[PDB]
RNA sequence: GCGAAGAACCUUACCAGGUCUUGACAUCCUUUGACCACUCUGGAGACAGAGCUUUCCCGGGACAAAGUGACAGGUGGUGCAUGGUUGUCGUCAGCUCGUGUCGUGAGAUGUUGGGUUAAGUCCCGCAACGAGCGCAACCCUUGAUUUUAGUUGCCAGCAUUUAGUUGGGCACUCUAAAGUGACUGCCGGUGCAAGCCGGAGGAAGGUGGGGAUGACGUCAAAUCAUCAUGCCCCUUAUGACCUGGGCUACACACGUGCUACAAUGGAUGGUACAAAGGGUCGCGAAGCCGCGAGGUGGAGCCAAUCCCAUAAAACCAUUCUCAGUUCGGAUUGUAGGCUGCAACUCGCCUACAUGAAGCCGGAAUCGCUAGUAAUCGUGGAUCAGCAUGCCACGGUGAAUACGU
């Protein structure tokens, strides 16, 4: 038996969407940009630790705000990526783009980035299990009331694969009121697949 | 077409048969009162098997007479 | 069910007589929610009950009651890794249920054309004291008499 | 004597910014028809689950439209110089 | 007066006079062939003693035939009873103020019905 | 033979029969809903995160 | 009745024949510039040959053509190498931790024992006292009700028209946002208590009915054919382009459905009551031609308004009178309609004709505990067209539960 996602059944109840955009028989022509204009911005800033970028559009003009956990990278003093990429993302939408970035506090609660902690790190060959607990432990000081890392793949460079993991607290899925974040990403190792997955309960 | 406004023959068929063995390449061009003493050849997936159109299979679309899965017994 | 008993409904007092031998004998009688079928048959089968008998038509629809109510009930027990025929006293709920059923059950029996009266010459045929349904009583008590 | 709709996916948002143009129509002018509900469009969209086969597991999503529309019945010249001043939260459906 | 049973709705007003139960800008029997269904639309004024002392005026919306004996049959039983608090002493007994709260099921994927489902074979 | 097809898709052909419609991520022939022009594994990949607005899971 | 929420072509991965090589499709560069689109001949087209030809914008800029390669390109192999995503045990009631205590020790206790429950749910008794993920609750929908807003919905008070049509009003319904209501709450027996048996009241009584939600883990379970990936193999072919064809073949065996074998029925005419959905380059009315499937016509509608859209079982009269028939409808001939460049292999439907097995199915086997099974219709996804299947919606509405 295999889980639900839980971002994917908080959706409505105690989050919204990562989009907020009505449209009127155009759907078709604005959902596949808010999945392209969604890909130009993941490679471009993707060392920015980049976790959100809720797209919302209106009068012919689209506003991405990205939010990350390295605020000066992408914008501020040098004052030329933001520009630089207003460039690009208009170059694709055909229209004006706004980009406002938001600042990240207590990045630890961020699953992207706190799974992005454990994922280079694995593709740098280092221990599983102290990967995970290394920052697993790290993470629980900021105020996480709890916690899931889990690396699942052909861990350890063995030729028969397993499951590893690691928790600290309370975490309960079963409530729908819960805060709990999710994320997934890829260890893209030099030998396989090996994707980790983390979670993150929160608040109340 | 099955409809009373229509009757068509492929596009050359009929043209090469006009001025005129013939080996027609594909099928579905039924023979209209116009070809009766010509033999076409239309092709079956394999090979071209050769019919004559005579008068009383006039109507029928040029394929039918050609068979296409080979069944000699169970 | 594997826990305890339950008791059952088929409980709602018809129309014209108001009873529950009457309601009952009528959900006994159609197929696939037909209702309306049925109930009028089931009143149209008193009407030629309650001529050709002279009687009441319920009295007449009642005098087949203790001429088709079971009273033994071959039991199917399981002895010797086996099963048997170990006769029992049927309860009130096989007395009613397989008492209405002996008739509907057999009306393919009475050999009529429409089932308005097919169903009303059985019940004055039991009603007699004759026909099939009470011979089907007393063939049932035949199989439990030898056990 | 003009009509506005408001087509939002979340009941919340639209029926609160219904609320602000209900309010701002009342100091433009007394006679307000004010916010009234229409049945809700919902839609059913059955995917289903496995990559592959098992043909018994699916999982139903569904997309609602909460409606609302608002009139005016005698209205004056502030109707057409206060009205589109505005801008609602991003989802709000507007048509005057 | 307003009673439900299923998908039908019945909206009663009653007022005293001959006993006509007029149903839908139309002759019950009209409306209703069989009569005997339509006794029990007078349940609700042969336990209180209030036969023909009314006129019933109905209007009618939806379900089946039989949709709607159900409900005119709530949908006096909730005015009778308001016209004299008398009469819920026994209207709230025979089992009339009471909605009857069955109705039809939704149908869950893997399964031919609501509840049924495809036919089982082993090997 | 597959990444060769969907220049097949994408290409006005001589008949308009001929045209049919595929996923616009990963080019899967089959169960395409047109209102999203995304396959059913796409499209439920996507609902989860949430870049679909309005869509949401259906209790009932 | 499995991936396939649409195999004429396409999709197509397969066969035959015919054609291409830096490639049909990307990134690095240079010489040209916005390249295309169009007509004529041949061919089955894939492709060759002729012409006007594509008038760029601000040295730079997007897009393109032509020139050799780095490369591409694999629905080619290994799910006993993997990410994933799933299934079944199973919505079964389990899986553990901290502080104490017992044991030299792995470990044990708590979590065993008596009742109770849908449930390690709850109580009592014990060297344990507590807690976390699971159960229950939070969430959605249905059943009663308050306030709010009353149109495109509703029509009582008023009349008005063939018609709720018209003025006019949000009274009732109904739509939809915020609330109330049910918790063994009260009474009797019983129990020590948990609880169990019954009664009032209430729309609703014992988690009211139904969804969503699937712990620790099992099957080296399914998928390299959704996407991605370790390693291998092909890389003038295991890559690429077209036309035809196969995917629908038939001597047979098995799984899931549809239609019947008749009087609770057929035939003829009349005639009544739904719920939930879809519509812009789309739904397409009225009239007109038709037995006919349909064609012409264009009203109203970016829709609580107009359209798809007359629901059928039910009911009321006449006829049939227990026959392989006034049931059944396969099969075949002729004659037709629709879409599509094209309905032969191989689509759907209509009329006339033709009229076959079947007269309630052997041993055995399947589903369902109430609006359930059974039975009659309607809508959507995919969709130029094609569904007895799938996903949803309503109408008629049963039978029995002693017991393991
Ligand atoms: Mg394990
Ligand atoms: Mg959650
Ligand atoms: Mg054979
Ligand atoms: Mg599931
Ligand atoms: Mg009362
Ligand atoms: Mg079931
Ligand atoms: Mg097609
Ligand atoms: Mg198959
Ligand atoms: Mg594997
Ligand atoms: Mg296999
Ligand atoms: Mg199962
Ligand atoms: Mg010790
Ligand atoms: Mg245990
Ligand atoms: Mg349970
Ligand atoms: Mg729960
Ligand atoms: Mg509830
Ligand atoms: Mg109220
Ligand atoms: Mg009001
Ligand atoms: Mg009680
Ligand atoms: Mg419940
Ligand atoms: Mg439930
Ligand atoms: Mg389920
Ligand atoms: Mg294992
Ligand atoms: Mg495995
Ligand atoms: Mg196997
Ligand atoms: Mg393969
Ligand atoms: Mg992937
Ligand atoms: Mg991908
Ligand atoms: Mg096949
Ligand atoms: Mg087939
Ligand atoms: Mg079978
Ligand atoms: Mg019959
Ligand atoms: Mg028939
Ligand atoms: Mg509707
Ligand atoms: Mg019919
Ligand atoms: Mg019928
Ligand atoms: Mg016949
Ligand atoms: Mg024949
Ligand atoms: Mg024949
Ligand atoms: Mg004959
Ligand atoms: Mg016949
Ligand atoms: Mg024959
Ligand atoms: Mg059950
Ligand atoms: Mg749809
Ligand atoms: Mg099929
Ligand atoms: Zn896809």
């Amino acid at each position: 038996g295999q889980k639900v996602h839980p971002i994917g059944m908080r959706i409505g109840v105690i989050r919204d969407w990562d989009s907020k955009w009505y449209a009127e028989k155009d759907y078709a022509d604005f959902l596949h940009e808010d999945l392209r204009i969604r890909d130009y911005v993941a490679k471009r800033l993707s060392d920015a630790s980049v976790s959100r970028v809720e797209i919302e559009r209106a009068a012919n003009r689209v506003n991405i705000t990205i939010h990350t956990a390295k605020p000066g990278m992408v914008i501020g003093k040098g004052g030329s990526e933001v520009e630089a990429l207003r460039k690009n993302l208009n170059e694709l939408t055909q229209k004006r783009v706004h980009i406002n970035i938001v600042e990240i506090k207590r990045a630890d609660l961020d699953a992207k980035l706190v799974a992005e902690n454990i994922a280079r790190q694995l593709e740098g060959r280092v221990s599983f299990r102290r990967a995970q607990k290394q920052a697993i432990q790290r993470t629980m000081r900021a105020g996480a009331k709890g916690i899931k890392t889990q690396v699942s793949g052909r861990l350890g460079g063995a030729d028969i694969a397993r499951a590893e993991h690691y928790s600290e607290g309370t975490v309960p899925l079963h409530t729908l009121r819960a805060d709990i974040d999710y994320a997934w990403e890829e260890a893209d190792t030099t030998y396989g697949k090996l994707g980790v997955k983390v979670w993150i309960y929160r608040g109340e | 077409r099955s409809l009373k406004k229509g009757p068509f023959v492929d596009d050359h068929l009929m043209k090469k048969v006009e001025a005129a063995v013939i080996k027609t390449w594909s099928r579905r061009s039924t023979i209209f009162p116009t070809f009766v003493g010509q033999t076409i050849a239309v092709y079956d997936g394999r090979k071209h098997v050769p019919v004559y159109v005579q008068e009383d299979m006039v109507g029928h679309k040029l394929g039918e007479f050609a068979p296409t899965r080979t069944y000699r017994g169970h | 069910p594997r826990k305890g008993p339950v008791a059952k409904r088929d409980v709602l007092p018809d129309p014209i007589y108001n009873s529950k031998l009457v309601t009952r004998l009528i959900n006994k009688m159609m197929v696939d929610g037909k209702r309306g079928k049925s109930q009028a048959i089931l009143y149209s089968a008193f009407d030629i009950i309650a001529q050709e008998t002279g009687k009441d038509p319920m009295e007449v629809f009642e005098q087949a009651m203790k001429n088709i109510m079971p009273l033994l009930e071959v039991k199917a027990r399981r002895v010797g890794g086996a099963n048997y025929q170990v006769p029992i006293e049927v309860r009130a709920d096989r007395r009613s249920t397989l008492g209405l059923r002996w008739l509907v059950n057999y009306a393919r029996l009475r050999g009529e054309k429409t089932m308005e009266v097919r169903v009303a010459r059985e019940i004055m045929d039991a009603a007699n004291n004759t026909g099939a349904s009470v011979k089907k009583r007393e063939d049932t008590h035949k199989m439990a008499d030898a056990n | 004597k003009i009509r506005i709709r408001l087509k939002a996916y979340d009941h919340r948002i639209l029926d609160q910014s219904a609320e602000k143009i209900v309010e701002t129509a009342k100091r433009s002018g007394a006679s307000v028809s004010g916010p009234i509900p229409l049945p809700t469009e919902k839609s059913i969209y059955t995917v289903l689950r496995a990559v592959h086969k098992y043909k018994d597991s699916r999982e139903q999503f569904e997309m609602r439209t909460h409606k609302r529309l608002i009139d005016i019945v005698n209205p004056t010249p502030q109707t057409v110089d206060s009205l589109m001043r505005l801008d609602l939260p991003s989802g709000v459906d507007i048509e005057i | 007066g307003t009673g439900r049973r299923k998908s039908s709705v019945a909206r009663v007003r009653l007022v005293p006079g001959d006993g006509k139960i007029v149903i839908n800008n139309r002759d019950w029997e009209d409306y209703i062939p069989f009569a005997a269904l339509r006794e029990v639309i007078k349940q609700p004024l042969v336990a209180t003693e209030t036969l023909g002392n009314y006129d019933v005026l109905v209007n009618v919306h939806g379900g089946g035939y039989t949709g709607q004996a159900g409900a005119i049959r709530h949908g006096v039983a909730r005015a009778l009873l308001q016209v004299a608090p008398e009469y819920r002493p026994a209207l709230k007994s025979a089992g009339l103020l009471t909605r009857d709260p069955r109705m039809k099921e939704r149908k869950k994927y893997g399964l031919k019905g609501a509840r049924r489902a495809p036919q089982f074979s082993k090997r | 033979a597959k990444k060769s097809m969907i220049a097949k898709q994408k290409r006005t052909p001589k008949y308009a029969v001929q045209a049919y419609t595929r996923c616009e991520r990963c080019g899967r022939p089959h169960s395409v809903i047109r209102k999203f022009k995304l396959c059913r594994i796409c499209f439920r990949e996507l609902a989860y995160k949430g870049q679909i607005p309005g869509v949401k899971k259906a209790s009932w």
